C-alpha cells in the first residue's frame, strides 16, 4: 500500500493551491486520508483529513480556505486550499495516520512554493581540485549549481552509474534564488583518467545541465 | 487541543538514554490516541509507536512510550547515531471536531566519537567570472562536533557573501560534512589573490588556501 | 482516527 502526492510546484499569492492524493493497495472508503504540510525547517502541520464516512474535518485555521474532498472510484482524495500567501509554503504530504490504529501509510511530499519571484534556471559550474594540486590519496569534485528558482533540483554523477561517495548537500535560500552543490569523492588513480560529469535537472524550468569535471 | 513537546532539542552521547515529553491540553480519544513519529531530513515521519506503547513493525526495541491521557513519554534507551532526528508526538481529538494534532517537535543530536575534519577549496570555474559574480566552495568533510568556517582574503576576514549549508548527521558515526560558499563581484575576486578557507573546531583550525592565477 | 467515533 501507498499514497503519492501529485506535483506541486510554485504558485503567485492569491492563487488557489490543488494537490491530488492517489492510493495504491488499500480500500478508500474505509481509510481516512489526512492532509500534513512542513514549512522548511520547522514542523508538522495537521490541515484536515476526509473521515471513512466521505466527510472532512479541518484544522481550524484553514476551514476558512481548505476543502478535501475523495473520489473512491478514482482512488484520489484532493486538497485545494485557496488564497495562497508566502506563508503556505510548505512539503504537503498526504497519509493514513494511524494514531491508535494498526495502518499507517505516508506518501513522499510535494513542494509547494508561494512567492511572486519568477522562475529561474541554475547556473552549473564545476568543481575541480586546485590548478596543478596533487595531494592527497583521494580526490572530490564538486557541482555547483547556481541561482535557480523554486526548489528542487535533480543531480546525478554519470547519470547515475557514479553514485558510491556523493555528498549533495541542502540548498541555500537568499534573495529569492537557492544554491547547491555536490561533491564526490574518488580515488588519486580515478580522475581525470575516468570521465566525471555531473547531470543536473530543474524540472521547473525544464533544463537540464551537463556538465564534465576537466582538470584547470 | 494543543500538544507541548518538552525538550525542543537535546544532544545525548551515544549509549544515552533520552526522554522526551508531550502534554496534550486536553485528553486524547480513549485515553491512548497517541503515537510517535521520527523524521529526518528530506523523508515523510516515519512511525514508531502508536496507541501510546505499541512498537510498529520493525522498530527497535529500544524505543517505548508510555503515559495516558494528557501526558506521554517517549523514551529512547542506547540512542545510537542511526537515531539523530527530530521526533513528534501524534493525537486524536474527537470534540468538539475530529483533528488530528502534533506536538512542536524534539531535534535529538547524537554525539558520536569526535573527529576533526578535513578541508578543501575549489577556485571557481573559469566561466563564472563573465557573470559578473563568482562563488568559491569550501567543503568540510566528516567532522563531530559542530565546526565554525572563517574566511580569509588576502589575510583579511571576511563577513558578507557567505553562506553555510550542513548535511544531516551519518546514521553509521553521527558526522557531519558543510559547504561554505564565498560570493563575491568578479570585479572584487579579479583584485585579491590569495583565498582561504578556515574551518575551526573547538580550539583547533584547519585551513586550505589558493592563490588566484 | 476514522473521524466518525462516537466521540
Amino acid at each position: 500500500q501507498s499514497v503519492e502526492e501529485s506535483e506541486g510546484g510554485l504558485f503567485k499569492p492569491t492563487d488557489t493551491l490543488t494537490l491530488t492524493c492517489t492510493v495504491s493497495g488499500f480500500s478508500l472508503s474505509s481509510n481516512a486520508i489526512s492532509w500534513v504540510r512542513q514549512a522548511p525547517g520547522k514542523g508538522l502541520e495537521w490541515i484536515g483529513f476526509v473521515a471513512v464516512t466521505g466527510y472532512s474535518y479541518y484544522a481550524s485555521w484553514a476551514k476558512s480556505r481548505s476543502t478535501i474532498t475523495r473520489n473512491t472510484g478514482l482512488n484520489t482524495v484532493t486538497l485545494k486550499m485557496t488564497s495562497l500567501t508566502a506563508a503556505d509554503t510548505a512539503t504537503y504530504f498526504c497519509a493514513r495516520i494511524g494514531i491508535g490504529i494498526d495502518f499507517n501509510i505516508w506518501g513522499p511530499g510535494t513542494l509547494v512554493t508561494v512567492s511572486s519571484a519568477k522562475t529561474t534556471a541554475p547556473s552549473v559550474y564545476p568543481l575541480a581540485p586546485v590548478c596543478g594540486d596533487t595531494t592527497g590519496s583521494s580526490v572530490t569534485l564538486g557541482c555547483l549549481v547556481k541561482g535557480y528558482f523554486p526548489e528542487p533540483v535533480t543531480l546525478t554523477w554519470n547519470s547515475g552509474s557514479l553514485s558510491s561517495g556523493v555528498h549533495t548537500f541542502p540548498a541555500v535560500l537568499q534573495s529569492d534564488l537557492y544554491t547547491l552543490s555536490s561533491s564526490v569523492t574518488v580515488t588519486s588513480s580515478t580522475w581525470p583518467s575516468q570521465s566525471i560529469t555531473c547531470n543536473v535537472a530543474h524540472p521547473a524550468s525544464s533544463t537540464k545541465v551537463d556538465k564534465k569535471i576537466e582538470p584547470r | 487541543i494543543d500538544m507541548t513537546q518538552t525538550p525542543s532539542s537535546k544532544s545525548v552521547a551515544v549509549g544515552d538514554t533520552v526522554t522526551i515529553n508531550c502534554q496534550a491540553s486536553e485528553t486524547v480519544y480513549k485515553n491512548n490516541y497517541l503515537a510517535w513519529y521520527q523524521q529526518k531530513p528530506g523523508q515523510p515521519p516515519k512511525r514508531l509507536i502508536y496507541s501510546v506503547s505499541t512498537l510498529d513493525s520493525g522498530v527497535p526495541s529500544r524505543f517505548s512510550g508510555s503515559g495516558s491521557g494528557t501526558q506521554f513519554t517517549l523514551t529512547i534507551s542506547g540512542v545510537q547515531c542511526d537515531d539523530a532526528a527530530t521526533y513528534y508526538c501524534a493525537g486524536y481529538r474527537t470534540t468538539p471536531i475530529y483533528h488530528i494534532r502534533f506536538g512542536g517537535g524534539t531535534e535529538v543530536v547524537v554525539e558520536g566519537d569526535p573527529v576533526a575534519p578535513t578541508v578543501l577549496i575549489f577556485p571557481p570555474a573559469a566561466d563564472q567570472v563573465a557573470t559578473g559574480t563568482v562563488t568559491i566552495v569550501c567543503v568540510a568533510n566528516k567532522y563531530f562536533p559542530d565546526v565554525t568556517v572563517t574566511w580569509e582574503v588576502d589575510g583579511t576576514t571576511q563577513t558578507t557573501g557567505i553562506e553555510n549549508s550542513k548535511t544531516p548527521q551519518n546514521s553509521a558515526d553521527c558526522t557531519y560534512n558543510l559547504s561554505s560558499t564565498l560570493t563575491l563581484t568578479s570585479t572584487q575576486y579579479n583584485s585579491h589573490k590569495e583565498y582561504t578557507c578556515k574551518v575551526t573546531q573547538g580550539t583547533t583550525s584547519v585551513v586550505q588556501s589558493f592563490n588566484r592565477g | 482516527q476514522d473521524g466518525n467515533e462516537e466521540m
